[PDB]
């Protein structure tokens, strides 16, 4: 069905100048006449329309007062404006008002802002200016530039910030959070939201104002198609409304600008044809009509002589040039054609005062060419003049003084100065983008027109326009409401095309036409088919004119493909985002140049190459080097130092030594040749940073650094071999290039004083000012540390600290660093990632994680740089030295799951425990079928290594069933790491053991009391690590922790955890017991698949011969993992671009299945449910994951308390976190259990206590803000592999799938540590005191000697023997493993006993003390003991005891996150007790705050209770703590109050 | 040197010296069978050779240990890069010695330095700045050091290594003159000595701290006693932009600039 087009066939050669209509009727006094070799026709100035019976100016003090504040100084309304007033202030809808240039539309564009802006008053205050945004897009830069400053002049009042988009990405988003009215061009909005830089604020953004919308005509014309197709899709997908306000020139085809716009014909489309422009003007037209163009510039000198005579005596002229030099060229040439003929008194006649000002302010003047002129009535302004200077001819001409301003159109744009009569001369400009000398534009011809006649002096405008005979009929078109407009995307369509894809909106041939038919592009084929080379014949055919839409989509798929940008099958229609269509769509790159770019680039190119490549784009296939130039570019080509080993002769050897020359700084002659200059830099920038990042992204060490540095060279316009003081642009050139002569690396300058720095560049008055400028020349420091995690990966944490004094005039808001990891050849990048410093942090330390892959052959050195995105030379590098790196042993195979038959049920041997498996599976996996024999037939210790949900609890289920058939008054204690795990399974073994077997199950709470009572009782005692150990500690005392008989330990993998060295040492504890006690302790430890199992067997007491380690790919289910990478360096617009990647997922993989997506926060669940929902919505497929009927929710949609919950599960979708109550939790849990509801999106921190598993799991961000260090801290492994287990349904589901959407920085670390076996480590070493004091009281160490034994029981000794680098050690030997763990435990003691929490004799003997007692009793930090006994003093009390309780150590972990500090200062300001020097990102402090907020029980945020109950649970024992030590101090009231 | 548009033309022809770098030959011919042998890592030979230029020499210094229970093997395991000169048949490098902590555990093992066509001898030059410099050092023993000369062939690059007898030791330590053919010099002075290459290990490149190592075009900026302080980094390319600061800083400033100059605005930024 499918047809190729020809694209550039269907396209308009003339773009903005195409022509569609074939006639061009004028108004009835519309004479011409042949006068000589040109012919004059006129217009006259057409009659105002007469106001309507009904309609007049209404004053300012009629509309709405918010809107009042921005009209200062305005009595009466324009007539347009107080037509359609209530249309822009009364109602949300889309409007289309065409009025004339110079009518006021920006006045109407205002009342839209000011519609807005009543929408938030903030009764009391003034403006909420932080609930909206407001997008005004006008087509130039100049005119974006003084809007700015007319807008912001106007509405001062509200505090609204009006500001334009410009510079970096980083620095768009950052100016788009902190401002409202982002004015913008086409091409800025387009390029930030293809990159999706808005994508955070584009729901707040509730008004789009395209301003002069006849831009649709021009080859920009594309640019807006694409604009409000995107914003009109955006706004019927996702619900949310945008308002559009097209303001547009009076011109035909305004009701298909209407439809495009959707806007009502009826209430949102008005016409204020060019009858209504303010002053009307009498427009000439001068068509010269000679074949030779020397003639007919000498005609247009002449005729536009002619016409200043014309009003030479009467009205004030506007001389329109195309260049700067050519302003003063004609400016001069008329003055001397009016001094020739006599007349050029006519202009500054005997005006004394006027004559008298010209003449001061000339020989005022600095500008010698200006000088030469004001003298007299003439005068120039260009942009290339001093600011002061061309300030200076706007206010002569404002007061009159000047007769006659020769500008360019900049001038017209940029500054509203209308003047009586204006003369367009030529309308010729060389445009380099065509390579040619093209006419003016519609755009640009009509603003300069505009300034025809000023509303207040003028009362008729007189337009003289000298043009070609040829083109007369265009311009005479254009200005006379006759030029339709049509749309150019035929041009463009595959660039659009691919920045869709890109960006997501569009996914298959289907989406791409639906999306297509939005466009102006599809109003315009179906309204005029032959125009756009369709057939009458065709349209009917096709009514919608779907089969041409589907032609030209898979026209611009089939170059897509081609050019390499997107992976398009012409099977499916489906459309796959490549890397190289990413970065084509977010610079705005042409596929031909992309593809070129992927032909050319190779690893091995050198700065001659580099140059040529990029000049080789085809953005300059147009520029073609002419002969004229060819002596000039010789000379360029003599004194640019990269050779150039094309032939000048080349346009390519034409860009090279263009760009050379502009670096180089270098003067030219030629217009023609600037013009090509500013072109090429202008698009080198975009282009450069392009073939920039796609080196990046392949991976090419010296490629990238040459061309990062290229690019920050253009930008900065300096070679980076001079001095890098010039990137100060305040310092002067000529301290600067002395500082060049006297040539020394940069560096020196750092360590010397500024009178050294001062004396060595022989400038002792600059000295301080050069000292400044070094020291603020950014600067970092690097120290890296490095521990191998296995044989083939190693992890280095590296700590950045700044070096220079930080200062936002010359800094701003954030500096952005590149930190790349390369190979000894530097030739290969191992690891790329951004980094950005912002003000806030900076003069502290940054701690950057990263695993690097080593290889077979150990290379000598890694290296690692840092380099400025933005600065040149400011390069920090360290080489990570292998010379002393012990590489662990690689890890023994693991225990192939030999191919034994389906071990039966009656393979059991008690009656009555087959009673509790007979009728849950007749078989057991072949896990359990291999580890039967060795669990429940021998007694050894077992260790079994199994992938999550393979069913290790049965295995460990069999171990207690052998116990018991050994005897029934034996004890299992059940040890999990985490206490929500420790329910979910004393609940499986109560309904299991208990109900069934009537065998007692306890399990252990925080509560020494009952723990020893229920330990004593029960036979299978469920605890964790911590309330374990608080047994444990006394085990000699305690004999019921002694007479134990099974040690069944829960995935102990989850020992190299936080808070893992607690169990660590209660299972070395436990083992030293059974050592000691006559009598084994069997231990049956459960576990993820080990690498380095056969360590921990070892030391628990195992055999080689019971050492049970799987592959991951053992699993019961087959696992189908897909990582997905997100190149998104910041973390919230990362977050919001995976949210469309989820609904695609969820379609892709499991459609009719049920899916849990895991969120990072609290708060990003609902919103990920919200906005799953709405994409569904978007699509055809509502309410396509509620499996059930509404009928079935309603009992227990009944149940809930959160309404926003309760619509997402009437659609169809759950969601969990913490806030939620259990009765909530459980309830959603049951329905997705039971299937009626598909999606269930749960917090992170709940991954482990979830009675659910689903068929597809997906991983949102597996990042999370700690804001202590105010980073996003990566997912620890151990909850990313609960999460990825969490997708194991057995016998519903064939296989399990998981997406995780990650960084593509930790693309790599997932892909690598979730296939193989997890490698675990021990962190003892850091926590060790608190379990070290604990055993000295127990008095199990008293001398140093009995310390290192006991050591030697940890899993911390057996790995220090196998990867000793991960400890600090330096060598497997006798002496330095002995060294180290006496190095080790003497700093302990020594710490410990500058606590005084114990008591060191002979520097060899330990004895307890008070506060290592106390410490060990109740379970407390030895230095959270120290700050209690330090700081508690006899005369201390409750206000101030609290905040000793806030300073516990214990607190150090409660969440900071983001959003949590205003909130916590609001509560700072409301509690009984005042806080001294509170800064809140503090966990003391916010632990006192929320435990003063649950004294006097004030009302709390659900998240913040959330922590408030995790400080309650420890605040008992803490003031227990308290109360015992000071009672050891020996002090009653101190005592009285804790 | 011309030094107008001939360093134009030689830099072109070295942006191509990484195809080269595929086609390497070592002449096997007239070793004594009884000396040490000597390894190569070809990572560090690969980046000499692109680093170089094809007329004007380049030289630096070798350094290596052996291999675990095999002393007559040598490893060459770093090379160093020293502020140097040279023309087309001698290099001028500056008496220092290269010192630094890493070095410390490596024995120096001698220099290698380019060609810019092969020859069938060592030449003088090169004898005698290998006795000039073991003179001069006492740690350079005549018995393991060695030179290496990389000649450019059609198309390739041939590696020959020689070593220097003690009557080439006498002979090069008396003489003095420079010219193409002095006195007394013989071909008893000199041996071939076994080198061969390996892809099992890797060596690393130590270059100067302060400045880089290429001064061709800052010759008179260097002096044979000049002092220098080594780095662990890799080298440039001889026609680097830092290497020759006069064709890019002896340009002029901008002033009255960019006023005639073209309008164009830049939309996108």
């Amino acid at each position: 069905p499918r047809q190729v087009l020809d694209l550039e066939d269907l396209v308009f050669t003339q773009g903005s100048h195409f022509m569609a209509n074939k006639r061009c009727q004028l108004p009835d006094g519309s004479f011409r006449r042949q006068r000589k070799g040109y012919e004059e026709v006129h217009v006259p100035a057409l009659k105002p329309k007469p106001f309507g019976s009904e309609e007049q100016l209404l004053p300012v003090e009629k509309l709405p007062k918010y809107a009042q504040a921005g009209f200062e100084g305005f009595k009466t309304l324009n007539r347009i404006q107080s037509k359609l007033y209530r249309a822009a202030l009364e109602t949300d809808e889309n409007l289309l008002l065409c009025a004339p240039t110079g009518a006021g539309k920006t006045n109407v564009a205002l009342m839209c802002m000011l519609r807005e802006i009543g929408k938030h008053i903030n009764m009391d205050g003034t403006i909420n200016v932080d609930d909206f945004k407001i997008i005004y897009i006008a087509p130039m830069r100049s005119l974006v530039q003084e809007m700015v400053g007319s807008f912001g002049k106007r509405l001062a009042t509200y505090g609204i910030t009006v500001a334009e988009l410009t510079g970096d990405h980083q620095l768009c988003k950052e100016e788009i959070s902190a401002t409202q009215i982002i004015v913008c061009t086409p091409e800025k909005w387009d390029i930030i939201t293809r990159k999706g830089g808005e994508r955070t604020y584009t729901q707040l953004v509730r008004l789009i104002i395209l301003d002069e919308i006849h831009l649709l005509h021009d080859d920009r014309g594309p640019v807006l198609e694409a604009l409000v197709a995107r914003a009109i899709r955006n706004i019927e997908m996702t619900q949310e409304d945008v308002r559009l306000i097209g303001l547009s020139a009076t011109l035909p085809n305004y009701e298909d600008v209407a439809t495009f716009l959707r806007v009502d014909p009826a209430k949102g489309l008005f016409y204020f044809d060019n009858s209504f422009r303010p002053v009307p003007l009498e427009q000439t037209y001068v068509g010269i009509t000679e074949k030779k163009a020397i003639k007919r510039f000498q005609i247009m000198n002449e005729i536009v002589y002619e016409k200043i005579m014309e009003h030479a005596g009467k009205n004030q002229v506007l001389v329109f040039v195309h260049s700067r030099k050519e302003t003063g060229k004609t400016a001069r040439a008329i003055r001397d054609m009016c001094l020739e003929k006599d007349t050029l008194g006519l202009f500054l006649r005997e005006g004394s005062a006027s004559t008298e000002v010209l003449r001061t302010e000339a020989e005022q003047c600095k500008n010698l060419e200006l000088k030469d002129l004001l003298p007299y009535g003439f005068a120039i302004h260009h942009a290339g003049m001093t600011r002061v200077d061309r300030t200076l001819v706007e206010d002569l001409f404002a007061d009159k003084h000047i007769q006659v301003l020769v500008s360019t159109a900049t001038l017209a744009w940029g500054v509203n100065l209308p003047a009586h009569t204006v003369i367009i001369k030529g309308t010729q400009v060389y445009s380099p983008e065509k390579g040619r000398w093209t006419e003016l534009g519609a755009l640009d011809i009509l603003q300069m027109l505009g300034r025809a006649g000023r509303p207040q002096y003028d009362t008729k405008g007189e337009g003289i326009l000298i043009t070609s005979h040829g083109e007369l009929q265009y311009y005479l078109s254009l200005l006379n409401q006759q030029l339709p407009i049509e749309s150019q995307m035929v041009s463009k369509l595959p660039d659009m095309l691919n920045a869709e894809i890109v960006l997501g909106n569009v996914q298959n041939a289907k989406d791409a036409v639906n999306w297509l038919g939005y466009a102006y592009l599809y109003i315009r084929m179906l309204r005029s088919p032959t125009l756009y080379g369709i057939s009458h014949d065709d349209l009917k055919g096709d009514p919608l004119l779907d089969q041409r839409r589907l032609d030209l989509v898979h026209t611009a798929a089939l170059m897509l493909d081609k050019n390499n940008l997107v992976k398009y099958d012409k099977k499916t229609g489906n459309f796959q985002v490549t890397e190289l269509g990413r970065i084509a769509s977010h610079y705005y790159i042409t596929n031909d140049t992309v593809q070129t770019y992927n032909q050319l680039l190779k690893p091995t190119l050198s700065e001659i190459e580099l140059f040529r490549v990029f000049s080789l784009s085809s953005e300059f296939k147009n520029i073609t080097v002419r002969e004229e130039e060819k002596l000039e570019l010789q000379k360029l080509l003599e004194r640019v130092p990269i050779p150039v080993k094309e032939s000048i002769e080349e346009p390519s050897a034409k860009i090279n030594v263009l760009l050379q020359a502009f670096i180089s700084q270098l003067k030219l002659e030629g217009f023609a040749l600037m013009a090509d200059m500013v072109y090429v830099t202008q698009s080198a920038g975009r282009l450069m940073r392009a073939i920039f990042e796609i080196v990046l992204n392949r991976g090419w060490a010296q490629l990238t650094d040459k061309t990062l540095n290229l690019c920050k060279m253009i930008d900065k316009r300096m070679w980076q071999s001079m001095c890098p003081l010039r990137q100060f642009r305040k310092l002067p050139e000529e301290v600067v290039k002395k500082i060049e002569k006297k040539n020394f690396p940069f560096e020196r300058l750092y360590d010397l004083n500024h009178n050294e720095i001062g004396e060595l560049i022989r400038m002792p008055k600059m000295g301080k000012t050069i000292h400044k400028y070094v020291h603020l020349f950014p600067k970092l420091e690097l120290s890296v540390h490095l521990q191998p995690i296995t044989r083939s990966t190693l992890k280095v944490e590296l700590t950045i600290t700044p070096d220079f004094q930080w200062d936002e005039k010359v800094h701003g808001s954030s500096e952005a660093f590149w930190i790349l990891v390369e190979d000894v050849d530097s030739e290969v990048i191992l690891h790329h990632e951004y980094f950005l410093l912002k003000a806030k942090y900076a003069q502290d330390e940054h701690l950057i994680t990263f695993f690097v892959p080593v290889f077979e052959p150990l290379p000598p050195q890694y290296f690692i740089r840092v380099v400025s995105d933005r600065w040149l030379s400011c390069e920090t590098q360290l080489p990570v030295s292998f010379r002393h790196l012990i590489l662990p042993e690689k890890y023994p195979p693991p225990t192939e799951l030999l191919d034994l038959q389906p071990l039966p049920v009656s393979a059991l041997r008690n009656s009555a425990f087959e009673s509790l498996y007979q009728d849950k599976f007749p078989f057991f996996n072949p896990i359990q079928t291999q580890v039967f024999n060795t669990v429940y037939n021998s007694d050894d210790n077992v260790f079994v290594g199994a992938p999550t949900g393979s069913g290790k609890t049965i295995c460990a289920e069999f171990a207690i069933l052998r116990m018991l058939l050994q005897s029934s008054e034996g004890r299992c204690v059940y040890i999990t790491p985490m206490e929500a795990l420790a329910e979910q399974v004393y609940m499986d073994w109560y309904e299991k053991f208990q109900d069934r077997l009537n065998k007692k199950v306890v399990l252990l709470t925080g509560e020494t009391s009952t723990d020893l009572k229920l330990l004593g009782k029960g036979n299978i005692i469920i605890s964790t690590p911590e309330k374990w150990d608080i047994l444990s500690r006394r085990w000699k005392q305690r004999k019921n922790v002694q007479n134990i008989n099974l040690f069944v330990v829960d995935e102990v993998h989850l020992i190299g955890g936080e808070n893992g060295p607690v169990l660590e040492v209660i299972c070395s504890r436990m083992r030293y017991i059974s050592s000691q006690i006559e009598r084994p302790i069997r231990i049956v430890a459960l576990s993820s698949s080990l690498s380095n199992a056969k360590d921990v067997a070892h030391w628990l007491g195992c055999s080689a011969t019971s050492t049970f380690n799987f592959h991951p790919n053992v699993r019961p289910v087959p696992l189908e993992l897909h990582i997905q990478g997100f190149n998104i360096s910041h973390t919230q617009t990362r977050l919001l671009s995976m949210a469309k990647p989820v609904y695609h997922a969820i379609t892709k993989h499991s459609p009719k299945k049920p899916v849990i997506v895991f969120v990072p926060s609290r708060k990003q669940t609902r919103l990920t449910a919200i906005d799953i929902l709405t994409t569904c919505a978007a699509d055809i497929q509502r309410q396509r994951f509620l499996h059930c009927t509404e009928k079935d929710l309603i009992p227990y949609l009944e149940k809930l308390s959160d309404s926003t919950l309760k619509e997402t599960l009437l659609n169809g979708v759950g969601y969990l976190h913490e806030g939620l109550s259990p009765m909530e939790r459980r309830l959603v849990e049951q329905l997705f259990s039971s299937g009626a509801i598909q999606v269930v999106v749960a917090s992170r921190s709940l991954c482990w206590g979830m009675n659910v598993a689903a068929h597809l799991v997906i991983i949102m961000d597996t990042q999370y803000y700690n804001g202590k260090i105010h980073a996003y801290v990566d997912y620890p492994i151990y909850d990313v592999l609960q999460m990825v287990g969490h997708a194991n349904r057995p016998l519903q589901d064939d296989e399990g799938r998981c997406v995780i959407m990650c960084q593509g920085s930790k693309k790599d670390f997932f892909k690598k540590f979730l296939y193989e076996p997890l490698p675990v480590e021990s962190h003892l070493d850091h926590c060790m005191h608190d379990h070290f004091n604990a055993e000295i009281v127990t008095k199990t160490i008293e001398n140093k000697q009995d310390a290192v034994d006991y050591l030697t029981w940890t899993f911390l000794y057996r790995r220090m023997t196998q990867n000793p680098n991960y400890y600090n050690l330096q060598g497997i030997s006798h002496r330095h493993l002995s060294d180290h763990l006496s190095e080790l435990v003497e700093q302990t003691l020594s710490d410990l006993e500058q606590s005084k929490c114990i008591s060191i004799e002979d520097e060899m003997d330990v004895a307890p003390l008070n506060l290592g007692m106390i410490a060990a009793y109740y379970y407390i930090n030895y230095t959270t003991i120290e700050l209690f006994s330090m700081s508690l003093n006899a005369k201390t009390k409750v206000r101030g005891l609290i905040e000793i309780i806030s300073n516990a150590a214990e607190y150090e972990n409660i969440p900071i996150r983001h959003h949590e500090d205003n909130l916590l200062r609001q509560l700072a300001q409301k509690v009984p007790h005042k806080l001294n020097n509170p800064k809140f990102n503090d966990p003391h402090v916010k632990t006192n705050l929320l435990l003063q907020a649950h004294l006097s029980r004030m009302q709390l945020s659900a998240e913040l209770q959330s922590d408030t109950e995790e400080i309650l649970s420890k605040a008992i024992r803490l003031i227990q703590a308290c109360v015992d030590v000071l009672s050891s101090n020996g002090w009653l009231s101190p005592a009285l109050a804790a | 040197f011309s030094s107008k548009t001939e360093w134009r033309v030689r830099a072109i022809s070295a942006a191509n010296l990484h195809l080269r770098t595929n086609h390497i030959y070592v002449s096997s011919d007239d070793i004594k069978e009884t000396g040490y042998t000597y390894i190569l890592p070809k990572n560090v030979l690969k980046k000499f050779i692109c680093i170089s230029d094809l007329r004007a020499q380049i030289a630096g210094y070798l350094y290596g240990v052996s291999p675990p229970d095999n002393p007559q093997v040598k490893e060459i395991r770093c090379i160093v890069m020293v502020p140097q000169w040279g023309t087309h048949q001698t290099v001028h490098l500056p008496g220092q010695l290269p010192q630094h902590e890493y070095l410390k555990e490596m024995e120096p093992l001698g220099w290698i330095h380019t060609q810019p066509n092969e020859s069938p001898q060592l030449s003088p030059q090169d004898v005698t700045t290998h006795a000039k410099i073991m003179a001069d050092n006492p740690s350079w023993d005549g018995e393991k050091t060695i030179i290496i000369t990389c000649s450019f062939t059609p198309g390739s690059c041939t590696l020959t290594a020689y070593k220097l007898t003690p009557s080439g030791y006498e002979w090069g330590r008396q003489n003095t003159d420079k010219g193409n053919n002095p006195k007394g010099y013989l071909p008893s002075h000199y041996e071939r000595v076994q080198m061969l290459l390996s892809d099992r290990f890797l060596g690393f490149f130590m270059v100067p701290a302060q400045s880089s190592w290429n001064y061709n075009f800052m010759g008179v900026r260097h002096d044979p006693n000049m002092k220098y302080e080594l780095q662990l980094a890799n080298p440039k390319e001889f026609y680097h932009e830092v290497h020759r600061p006069s064709h890019f800083l002896n340009f002029a400033l901008l002033q009255e600039g960019e006023v005639y100059s073209a309008d164009r605005e830049d939309l996108y930024a």
